[PDB]
């Protein structure tokens, strides 16, 4: 299986960016397999 | 080897993820490549460091990215979705509260092939990578950063 990389852009902040998304505060746990889960 | 954001492709062809070239090291999420070697033109990139619990991997050298969210400011996801040009999405992170401390998190839901896309602070530094997270039905991604 051939896995390969292609350049897609510079790493730059853009002043004219679309703005969206909430900012939730969540209690979570991280297990040994790298999986996040919710905690209550 | 040029600095920048890159698609991670597999063979038809499919985009499985994204990563960051900086200081001669390629950075992506472990679940994107599972540590497989990567082709870059006529060259080969071999894995150098990786960790399943952090869900991170670096190629060619040690993890270079060390900036962190300041906990107050908006950030930008530099999303590179499959079949789309790289684009910047600005957001205020929420927070993952864990027993070991708080982690910034972005409530943005892009196609799986976008995993590994960098999240940037206002100075353009990479504060982490997108694509390891939780569902609340909306997906929320940790801002995952390694250690330099």
């Amino acid at each position: 299986v051939d896995m390969y990389i292609e350049r897609a852009g510079d790493i730059t902040w853009e002043k004219d960016a679309e703005v969206t998304g909430n900012s939730p505060r969540l209690d979570v746990a991280l297990d040994e397999s790298g999986d996040f889960s919710l905690v209550e | 080897t040029t600095d920048g954001v890159y698609r991670v492709m597999t063979r038809g062809s499919t985009q499985v993820g994204v990563g960051v070239m900086q200081e001669g090291v390629f950075h992506t999420m472990w679940h994107v490549t599972k540590g497989a070697a990567l082709r870059s033109g006529e060259g080969r990139l071999d894995p150098y460091w990786g960790d399943v619990k952090q869900d991170l991997v670096s190629y060619c050298g040690p993890w270079k990215l060390d900036a962190a969210w300041d906990g107050l400011s908006e950030v930008q996801l530099l999303a590179v979705p499959p079949g789309e040009r790289a684009k910047n999405i600005q957001t205020l992170p929420g927070i993952f509260k864990t027993k070991d401390g708080d982690i910034g998190a972005v409530a943005l839901d892009y196609p799986a092939g976008t995993s590994g896309s960098p999240i940037l602070d206002k100075s353009g530094r990479v504060i982490g990578l997108y694509g390891n997270g939780v569902v609340i039905g909306s997906y929320v991604s940790a801002i995952t950063q390694g250690k330099r």
